């Protein structure tokens, strides 16, 4: 839609359950860059994604 | 149909109206027995059994 964010209405479900006893109170998503073999000229390296 | 992932139901009252065996991925309805009363007509004890 032109919003991410949705006017409509939908639920949910279950998905599974995992039990372990560890607190979680902060998360990080992880990012995967991909190799880029760039020529000489380009001058340009660092970071990808 | 149920949900991908359910397993039970329910009706009106708290009792349930669904059973799911994806192996044999069955859904059903639920209704209350059929129940029964009895009421007795007489004429009178005086004028016949
Ligand atoms: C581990 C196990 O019991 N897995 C079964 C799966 O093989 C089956 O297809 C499904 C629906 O029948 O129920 C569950
Ligand atoms: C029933 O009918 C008979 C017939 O007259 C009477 O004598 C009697 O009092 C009545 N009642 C009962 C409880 O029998």
């Amino acid at each position: 839609l032109v919003r991410d964010l949705p006017q409509g209405f939908s639920a949910l479900e279950p998905l599974v359950d995992l039990p372990i006893g560890i607190n979680i109170t902060r998360f990080q998503t992880l990012l995967a860059l991909h190799r880029s073999y760039l020529t000489p000229g380009d001058s340009s390296s660092g970071w990808t994604a | 149909k149920f949900l991908p992932f359910q397993q039970f139901g329910r009706d009106i009252a708290d009792t349930t109206d669904a059973v799911r065996d994806p192996q044999t991925l069955e859904i059903l309805d639920i209704t209350p027995c059929s129940f029964g009363g009895v009421s007795v007509i007489t004429p009178g004890t005086n004028t016949s059994n």
